[PDB]
């Protein structure tokens, strides 16, 4: 019988900022247990200070990237060249997966950029469309690895003030650019470690209200 | 929803600092049966693009039409379809691409491992992959099937990385294709001796070599090779 | 055919006395010198090799013999009854220790294995 | 759902439909309506799958209803009951067939009698003095064959519903919650709030 | 997920919990589960999927279009049935829902409407839904009544979910209160089970059997 | 797998590819099908090559133990105790095995036993998934008390062409040459048989 | 899994990387595969785990016991027919898949032994998920007449292309090398081409961050005396 | 239907300067089902420790077993068994269930007696034995684990850092699993005193 | 069978049972004891597949009577719930396993205390102040976990166990015909025949 | 089934056994195989009768209507009509058709149809289920540029074998000759080919 999914690994990850978004993501592509390249980009900008992530089905994830930029251009001519906010690319992106409701798109996508106000914004997204901001988001092969220790690192989850012994929580406090970017590496570092389908590169793009820039790491080949 | 019947196996491929090598074997397997001997698997588009194809033949046939229907169509109203506005691997692959993603999303796939190499009118090197599935990658190396995994290791050892690239002469690469042909030869059982290997340089264009064997096989030490274990006789 | 043979050949003599044990060590008794002496940082064994013949190789018989990697054996008696009791002393020490252990047996355990084949012989069939 | 029974006496028909709504593991509801008033003199119960029951019964009503309207003439109970069937047998071989069995209790205001259809998912259709649906025939017909009689009043009607409605409390395994019962007349429709 | 609304004489309750599982990984503990379809209509979200958050948005999309063309505020009744005609439409396809779509309008009164993926509609005052409902249906039937104050009922509510989130493995994260009146929901916050389940722990003096 | 044994004038040739593959991918390219289970029975192994190797092993002992009580067994004997195997265990194995053998009084015999455990005493047998594509050129080129040399040509072109159609066969050609003389080994690469 | 054999002058090299995993998970970084079944017999084991060591472990066992019992040195020949007949009666469901490789008084040897109980004689070897990726090596590389120091390198050159390009393969290089009339020198991390890169960031947490609710003292010592 | 899912719950060791650590949470469940926040999955017999996580019946039978067998040992090697010891015996005890095995994921942790080294090990429900230097993880929040021990650990933390690292792990690991939780213990393991504390953690 | 509760106050275990016992589509018995006295102190409820419950049940009971009498002694009911265990995980690795879900109401006469053992037919054993066996806990669990205190008397237990039972028949599909209540202290089993 | 067709000096034969079984039944053992789509191209059929006489009637009407238009057809254009419904319809269709025929321009020429739908122009074509037979044999013995007397004996030598170990085949040879002086049938019965 003809399987119309398959699996090409990868991991991808996004974290909202006080007045920035970073949407990193490992650059290997893979199936079973052969690796078909060392640096495939993953996590692409989209216009508009937009960036997306569709992990999983890399067939299908090119489609719906292919198909949300192509949204974003008709979005300009249609509405006077208007700059699509994060929130409406997010809710595009729901009608374009669920489109799909009963043949889905295999992907765990996610989006990053800038709100209205400025503020960092992360959008995640199930298969089928159901989506939500958020703070923190790792997607793919190694999330389940990532996201406890995101909790721990970013929300400070399970952390009290000493002296007080579980009476106080540590305070929420904001994170620098530098400081997201070294949980972002330490994150994939440590997935590389225990992930088989993790490594090889690290690209991550940060998004600013001066644009997106781009960030690539090394990361272990075995 | 069908079954490959007549197959061709793995399609191997690499960049040097001046273009692409490609090749694959000239065989038609039928399941074991090694029926069809004379099969060319690679198929040149223009001056500039070769096709590598594995599996199903049938409709690796059908995409040669393809291609043939899309130089003709690309010379409609072109004056310019041997300059400017000729076909590239860019434009060739795409096309595939498209046809090989919407074909499998009809839950009716041409079952083929495809690679696309040739060189761009810039003088960059296009080398990438797509499948019955639609997926689509490039690298350096770049091989289908067993190619995948027996090919690939070797060919990686000689370019590992993007800035191995410059440092890979046209006939080390060659060499390193040419040796990987013969690993496959010894160890792919749907595989055949004879294959056609193409070059497309961005300086003395296309090469392309049919009826090439795999040659300097090691097969002496088999003669000391005695049963399974215990037998000395 | 059958064992037939199920019941015990030892048996309490009326002064308490089970012959067949002491008639073993009467066995024993009437073979050859065997010694052990512990020192500090070690143990010694030893034994005389004497030999039935001197056509014979007396290398090839072995009175000294290796249990484990640790633990030697020496005898005075009845060769042939030491030399299967070496066989079974070495499987037992593999397959009632090391197979569950990952590790050989301590001196004093292994003896006790031993002992325990032994004392079969003093009361089985 | 799960309990729906009729009896045609001398001048009415009475119907008596469980309350319980179940879905899977709790009990949602135990207050739930299954019938529909199709005419001022025609009651039909429904019993099937969740959705369709109530889909099914509506869609009838309205046809009905709109009979109604444009003739300014109210149908037969065997009329309506024709019509029910006939849609319930181009449904079974649909591509998705509706899963509801009904009962059409109505007074024939014409023949001055009272009239219980019974009525399968497949449209299998048959007029009845006593009718059924699902596992409730099972044990109230044993009964229903000794007692009833075509000449009884409707309070003997009800008497012997109790006997039946009792029958099924203490043998069921499912707790279906009591039944709400509707007599059918010449006056038309009304609903017996205690019992 | 468990979701729950009650009807009562200050209008209707509605609380949820927040967490979100695929299998035996917790996907998120900040799931929005009570759509607000507009400012005088409210969905809850159990059932596993998008299915209700898109096609409550675009029941959202429905009651906008009723009201511009009727001059008219949408009945919770209708709003209820058009959700319902719509997943019927669907049925057999997988569609899973399990919602109450709540309201509160002049003629009704206060209305809340079990809407399901199978095409059920019933209008009721107590509705329980999702893996841990059975939980949240114990501390419900034992303390409702209809004369409850706006603070109390809310508070039933807010220990309703907390009680599955305790026990329902699929459920917890933190709790979301709405109470409904005719001039529109009202937002009664985001409540972490973590502490809130320490808070009434000591305030209540429940759940004796766990040691804190 | 192709495997064949041919009895001629002098006694009886085993011959055999070399390929031993684990789907597509060859395991093994230089396999020695030809097993000896007496100085002078030798055996060719298809199917299962655990079950055909188990069996093997087997055999020898049997044949050992039969050589040291009652002396050199015969061919027919080896062929009964291999057979004796595979029929009593026709549920859990999968072998086709050819058994060749030279005495002095019988000269050389040629047993093929296929999957269902029947024993069939030929002039020559073919057996493998290649043996399939040799049918005809076998029968029409195989003569009763050939000479050595021309058997060899005649296993030589036989698994040839069994090899080039059947990619489950491949490698070396393997060859064992039984006779009052002794036992000679010979190969034959593939830069010879190819071009034939 | 990665694992190759490579036959030489004199004697006989095994190699073998170093990650075992849980489907797609990495459970242990740094895995011993070279399993010793004798002094100079020693194995190398693919597929289940816990069955490759247990039947080394069975068979090393015997072995040694055979060996005191015939007061000879072990043969690779006795530890192979042992190994074959053992997994041929429980039918591959013991999934050991090894390669055998050794030196005795019959001289060095190499084998591979297959889950069902099916054996191969050869120069040279490769099992495991990286199997094609090493094998492609050794088929490129490998020459008669080999040295020690050639087949160390050739080993140990097929191993790293099942690290990089085999997925099932990864982090170190062991060899294990029995040369004739030699001891065996077993290499355990011969090469160490993985080692992780410093963490931007230190985690140590400050004490008393986690919230306690009780604290004890364990009695894990006998009961006491007086 | 998967055995080893069905009751839930984790553990997880760690070795650190002159001490290990070993950690489990305290829930036994019926699938979606909450049934016990008491239910320790750490014992010792003697100086060596023991967690068991999977099923829940065998954890309690292995755990009667071990108790069983390690006391048989004791009394006739008049000692103690040590971790690399026992650890062998959990592995030949798990593979004589070769065909039928028991579906855990036990741990070991303890400190030789004799030579002072800190030593872990986990095993598969088969027998087969993970010895790790930094840290041995189990259960159905495994994952989580293998990623929060992976980024928190550093080798040579003394005991009462050790603790914090451990218990982090612990702890925001069972909060992405639904079957792990409703309580947590960590034992603080040296040569010759062994620290039992109990944390406090979101009860859902 | 389907539903068993039990529950530990200050000085006495209470064990509710249900007495509906349906085989198919009937309920044959509306007056069923799920229980077994293992000891004078010492009450085991039970319910699984049927034929297997009873005949475990019975089992149990010999075996410990059995001990009674050779040592002339009462075991604990820690000692007699880890004998029921092991019973039951040696049962689950059989050919074929007991279907069998327990739960072990004893008052320790060497402690002073009441004791409740939860065991399911795997031989998962937790001793609980509350426990329940099937979908019994998805109802209970909620209104004991806000109710319960560890120092309610056995009248205080009773009214806990009403609401319980309350909230079972309200919520529950199948009717369970109510429950046999039976309270275990110090002065041994005695039976609440009103309830 | 044994069918094969091959080209020789003078244009090219087509030969064909004549048996047609229902599982182990001869439903028909005198069927005709070779079936005629143009004066001078005809097919070998295989597979499934009802669709490769399904097939065979449909070129028949294209290269009729083809003539009426264009004049006579390229053997070529003949295997492309095979081709396109075959491969166009692969999933509803057994059908492995081998095509011959004979131009002034081009000569004798052979196109293979198998299963998949794809075309291969050879030398010489073998196809049926007793075609795996013979492979060997006519690899050896096929030469480009035979005689009509010479092709006739390789065609029948061939499919003697095949039917000799293809139960599936059997019954006459049938043959047809196809040059510039037309086109001439020839028969050949079992007392004639069995004893070759
Ligand atoms: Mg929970
Ligand atoms: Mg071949
Ligand atoms: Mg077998």
């Amino acid at each position: 019988q003809f399987n119309p999914y398959g699996d090409n690994g990868g991991t991808i990850l996004g974290i909202a900022g006080e007045d920035f978004a970073v949407l990193a993501g490992d650059t290997r592509n893979i199936t079973d247990y052969s690796i078909n390249s060392r640096y495939e980009p993953k996590v692409f900008d989209c216009g508009d200070n937009i960036v997306m992530s569709a992990n999983g089905f890399a067939a299908d994830g090119d489609a719906l990237v292919k198909r949300f930029k192509n949204s974003v251009k008709w979005y300009h001519f249609d509405h006077n060249d208007k700059k699509l906010s994060i929130n409406s690319a997010a809710r595009n992106i729901q009608h374009l997966l669920y489109g799909k409701r009963f043949f889905p798109y295999y992907v765990h996508t996610i989006i990053a950029g800038l709100d209205e106000d400025g503020k960092g914004a992360v959008y995640s997204f199930d298969p089928v469309g159901s989506y939500e901001r958020e703070q923190c988001r790792a997607g793919g092969a190694a999330a389940s690895l990532i996201m406890p220790f995101l909790d721990n690192q970013v929300n400070f989850k399970n952390q009290y003030e000493p002296g007080t012994n579980g009476k106080v929580k540590k305070p929420l406090k904001y994170l620098s650019v530098e400081e997201v970017i070294k949980l972002v590496r330490d994150s994939f570092t440590s997935a590389t470690e225990r992930h088989i389908q993790v490594g090889d590169g690290l690209e991550i793009l940060i998004v600013t209200k001066d644009g997106v820039r781009k960030e690539f790491y090394e990361l272990k080949r075995d | 929803t069908q079954q490959p019947i007549v197959t061709g196996t793995s399609v191997i491929s690499m960049k040097y600092d001046n273009g692409v090598i490609i090749a694959a074997d000239n065989l038609g397997s039928y399941g074991s049966l090694l029926r069809f001997n004379g099969v060319e698997r690679l198929i040149p588009v223009g001056d500039n693009t070769v096709v590598g194809i594995s599996g199903d033949i049938s409709d690796m046939q059908h995409i040669e039409r393809l291609l043939k229907d899309l130089v003709t169509e690309n010379a409609y109203d072109n004056p310019l379809a041997d300059a400017e506005e000729a076909l590239e691997p860019s434009y060739i692959f795409e096309y595939l691409a498209t046809v090989m993603y919407q074909r499998r999303s009809k839950m009716n796939p041409l079952w083929n491992a495809i690679i696309v190499a040739g060189v761009q009118s810039n003088g960059d090197q296009f080398l990438r992959y797509v499948n019955l599935l639609g997926v689509t990658y490039s690298s350096p190396t770049l091989a289908t099937g067993f190619g995948a995994h027996m090919a690939n290791p070797l060919l990686r050892k000689v370019v590992d990385r993007e800035s191995d690239i410059p440092k890979t002469t046209v006939q080390v690469a060659e060499e390193a294709i040419v040796n990987a042909m013969r690993v496959l030869y010894y160890r792919d059982a749907r595989s055949s001796r004879n294959f056609s290997l193409a070059i497309i340089d961005k300086n003395t264009g296309l090469t392309f070599k049919k009826n090439l064997q795999v040659e300097n096989m090691k097969w002496d030490f088999a003669k000391d090779i005695k049963g399974y274990g215990t037998q000395k006789i | 055919m059958t064992d037939r043979y199920s019941f015990s050949l030892t048996t309490f003599s009326p002064s308490g006395k089970l012959g067949q044990i002491d008639y073993a060590l009467t066995a024993v008794k009437q073979g050859v010198t065997s010694l052990g002496i512990k020192a500090t940082n070690g143990v010694v064994i030893a034994t005389e090799k004497k030999s039935s013949s001197p056509l014979a190789m007396s290398e090839t018989l072995s009175k000294v013999s290796l249990l484990t990697p640790d633990i030697g054996a020496v005898y005075s008696g009845m060769g042939p009854d030491y030399r299967v009791l070496v066989d079974k002393s070495r499987k037992v020490a593999h397959t009632s220790y090391k197979r569950i252990y990952g590790e050989y047996p301590p001196t004093k355990l292994l003896v006790s294995e031993v002992a325990k084949i032994m004392q079969e012989a003093t009361q089985s069939g | 759902m799960d309990i729906i029974l009729g009896i045609r006496v001398q001048d009415s028909v009475i119907l008596a439909s469980s309350k319980a709504v179940t879905r899977g593991i709790s009990v949602l509801k135990d207050s739930d309506d299954k019938t529909r008033q199709l005419s001022p003199h025609t009651l039909m119960s429904f019993a099937g799958e969740a959705g369709d029951t109530v889909q099914f019964a509506e869609y009838i009503q309205a046809n009905i209803q709109l009979y109604s309207i444009r003739e300014d003439y109210e149908l037969s109970p065997q009329a309506v009951s024709s019509f029910v069937r006939q849609e319930l047998a181009k449904s079974i071989r649909s591509r998705r067939p509706y899963q509801v069995n009904v009962l059409i209790g109505g007074y024939d205001k014409k023949k001055n009698k009272p009239e219980l259809y019974q009525i399968d998912y497949l449209g299998t259709k048959v007029e009845l003095p006593y009718g059924a649906h699902g596992y409730s025939g099972f044990y109230t017909f044993s009964l229903l064959d000794h007692h009833y009689r075509p000449d009884m009043t409707t309070e003997e009607g009800l008497d012997l519903l109790k006997l039946c409605v009792q029958e099924l409390e203490k043998r069921m395994p499912m707790d279906f919650k009591g039944v709400i019962v509707k007599i059918v007349d010449k006056d038309g429709i009304r609903q017996v709030d205690d019992f | 997920t468990t979701t729950l609304a009650f009807r009562f004489q200050g209008g209707i309750i509605v609380a949820v919990d927040s967490r979100a599982t695929a299998g035996n990984w917790v996907a998120s503990q900040t799931v929005k589960k009570v759509i607000e379809i507009n400012p005088f209509l409210l969905g809850t979200m159990a059932g596993g999927t998008v299915d209700c958050q898109f096609w409550e948005t675009w029941l959202g999309s429905q009651c906008r279009l009723h009201e511009l063309r009727e001059k008219e505020r949408i009945s919770v009744a209708a709003a209820s049935k058009i959700l319902s005609n719509l997943v019927y439409q669907y049925k057999g396809a997988g569609l899973s829902m399990g919602t109450m779509i709540c309201g509160y309008t002049r003629k009704e009164g206060p209305t809340i409407y079990y809407v399901d993926s199978d095409g059920t509609r019933l209008k009721g005052d107590i509705f329980c839904v999702g893996s841990g409902q059975t939980f949240a249906y114990g501390v419900l039937d034992s303390n409702y009544k209809w004369d409850l104050s706006v603070e109390d009922a809310l508070y039933l509510g807010k220990r309703s979910i907390l009680a599955a989130a305790h026990r329902d493995a699929y459920s917890g994260g933190s709790v979301n209160l709405y109470h409904v009146t005719e001039d529109g929901w009202i937002y009664h916050g985001n409540h972490d089970v973590g502490e809130l389940f320490w808070k009434v722990k000591e305030e209540e003096g429940s759940f004796n059997n766990v040691i804190g | 797998t192709s495997i064949m044994a041919v009895t001629f004038k002098d006694g009886v040739i085993l011959g055999a590819d070399s390929r031993t593959t684990t789907g597509a991918y060859i395991a093994n390219r230089v396999t020695d099908k030809l097993t000896r289970v007496h100085d002078k029975i030798w055996c060719c192994r298809s199917g299962s090559a655990a079950d055909t190797q188990a069996i093997a092993d087997i055999v020898q002992y049997h044949l050992e133990l039969y050589t040291s009580q009652y002396g050199t067994p015969s061919t027919e004997t080896a062929a009964s105790v291999f057979k004796e195997l595979c029929y009593e265990n026709k549920d859990n194995l999968t072998a086709g095995i050819i058994v060749a053998g030279y005495d002095d009084k019988n000269k050389g015999e040629v047993y093929t036993i296929p999957l269902g455990g029947s024993v069939h005493k030929l002039p020559y047998a073919i057996a493998g998934s290649g043996s399939t594509f040799i049918y005809g050129y076998c029968d029409k080129n195989f003569r009763e008390n050939m000479s050595k040399e021309e058997t060899v040509d005649f296993i030589k072109h036989s698994l040839s062409q069994a090899i080039k159609w059947d990619g489950s066969s491949g490698g070396v050609i393997r060859m064992v040459v039984l006779t009052a003389a002794g036992v000679e080994r010979l190969i034959f690469y593939p830069d010879e048989y190819e071009q034939l | 899994t990665t694992i190759v054999g490579v036959k030489f002058n004199n004697g006989v090299v095994i190699a073998a990387d170093t990650r075992s995993t849980q489907g797609p998970i990495v459970a242990d970084k740094n895995c011993a595969k070279l399993h010793r079944i004798s002094p100079k017999i020693w194995c190398a084991g693919a597929g289940t785990a816990a069955d490759t060591e247990a039947v080394t472990q069975l068979i090393g066992s015997n072995i040694e016991l055979h060996s005191l019992y015939t007061s000879r040195e072990p043969r690779v020949v006795s530890a192979l027919q042992m190994l074959k007949q053992h997994l041929f009666k429980y039918q591959g469901h013991i999934g050991a898949y090894l390669i055998v490789a050794g030196v005795d008084p019959t001289g060095s040897h190499l084998f591979s032994i297959h889950a069902h109980g099916s054996t191969d004689v050869g120069y040279y070897l490769s099992l495991g998920s990286g199997s094609l990726a090493a094998m492609a090596v050794l088929e490129s590389h490998w020459k008669q007449d080999l040295t020690k120091e050639e087949a160390i390198k050739l080993a140990s050159d097929a191993i790293q292309a099942g690290i990089w390009n085999d997925l099932g393969s990864g982090s170190n290089v062991d060899v294990c090398v029995m040369e004739i009339g030699k001891d065996a020198e077993y290499l355990r991390n011969y090469l160490t081409p993985n080692v992780r890169e410093e963490k931007q960031k230190s985690y140590k947490f400050p004490r008393g961050t986690t919230a306690v609710l009780k604290e004890s003292i364990v009695n894990i010592c006998d009961i006491q005396e007086e | 239907s998967d055995p080893s899912s069905i009751n839930g719950g984790i553990v997880v060791a760690m070795t650190g300067k002159d001490c290990v650590a070993i950690a489990c949470d305290l829930r036994l469940g019926s699938q979606s089902l909450g049934v016990s926040n008491k239910f320790e999955k750490i014992f010792h017999y003697g100086h060596v420790f023991l967690g068991i996580t999977g099923l829940a019946t065998d954890v309690t039978t292995l755990n009667e077993m071990f108790r069983y067998k390690t006391n048989l040992y004791k009394l006739k090697e008049e000692r103690a068994i040590e971790p690399e010891t026992f650890t062998q015996l959990v592995s030949s005890s798990l593979y004589e269930r070769r065909f039928g095995p028991y579906f855990v994921g036990p741990v070991v942790a303890g400190i030789n007696s004799k030579s002072g080294k800190p030593f872990i090990a986990g095993f598969d429900l088969i027998g087969c034995i993970d010895e790790a230097k930094d840290f041995i993880v189990s259960g159905t929040a495994s994952d989580q684990l293998f990623g929060m021990c992976e980024s928190l650990y550093e080798p040579n933390l003394e005991p009462e850092d050790l603790f914090e690292t451990i218990s982090q792990a612990l702890l925001n690991a069972a909060d992405r699993d639904a079957l792990s939780g409703w309580g947590a213990v960590v034992y603080i393991i040296k040569k010759d005193e062994v620290v039992k504390r109990y944390l406090k953690m979101r009860q859902d």
